[PDB]
């Protein structure tokens, strides 16, 4: 819940974090973004 | 904090 609701004024995704959970694990799991 | 804007 905490994830779900961060936003740019207060949080700053790192680079390694949008690799990781936008490429490796979704495709692991099956599951594919639009 | 950010603060980008």
């Amino acid at each position: 819940l905490n994830v779900h609701h961060r936003s740019p004024r207060t949080h700053t995704m790192p680079t390694w974090v949008r690799r990781v959970f936008l490429d490796i694990v979704p495709r692991l799991l099956l599951m594919k973004r639009p | 904090q950010p603060r980008h804007h």
